């Protein structure tokens, strides 16, 4: 059985893991900016 | 001849670094459209 | 309500936006090919 | 030794490059599924 | 000042690295959802 | 009509990838950590 409320936390957590993956971007960018 | 290689891989770093961006944005769209979609069978599963 | 044609425009931009993901890692390929 | 830091630098990116083409690919195919998943659901949703 | 944009370019790729495991193992949990949601309604259609 | 044992078959080797990008990664770690 599918718990709905865990099926949306889940989802919610991969796209608070994306703007992480945005976040770690934005410094490689500012690093290579910086040369 | 070093200077060159080195400004070639910050240039080649920055296009890869785009490529991520690019992906990270589109799965964050898919994830959305994911949920949407789970709302959309529960919500639709009521009446049948 | 979710929009049928929405979802399916939304669906097909993403794949559009992959392929232009894929587009930037062969240009880094083909630059550091020159290396 | 700087010119080995950059060959390693290069090799380093063509890896990275390679996990990203994969991970794209494989987000290509998911969007897909997901796609045909909406189209089962509605096609499926008609009886029902 | 080669050495030091070496340098910089070494921790540039390693915060890219780590924005890549991210979005992979983010598009691995997304994968398993779907695959999970397919289970769902499958399951969910018999009685409907 | 959507094949069931083909959609667990692609979404497996969807994972299946995954875990070669996260391989693919753990070189270009091992590559930097070494300079």
């Amino acid at each position: 059985a599918l718990d709905p409320i865990d099926f949306s936390i889940v989802l919610n957590k991969i796209k608070s893991q994306l703007e992480e993956s945005k976040e770690w971007i934005r410094r490689s960018n500012k690093i290579l900016d910086s040369i | 001849h070093l200077e060159g290689e080195v400004n070639k891989i910050k240039s080649a770093l920055l296009s890869t670094n785009k490529a991520v961006v690019s992906l990270s944005n589109g799965v964050s769209v898919l994830t959305s459209k994911v949920l949407d979609l789970k709302n959309y069978i529960d919500k639709q599963l009521l009446p049948i």
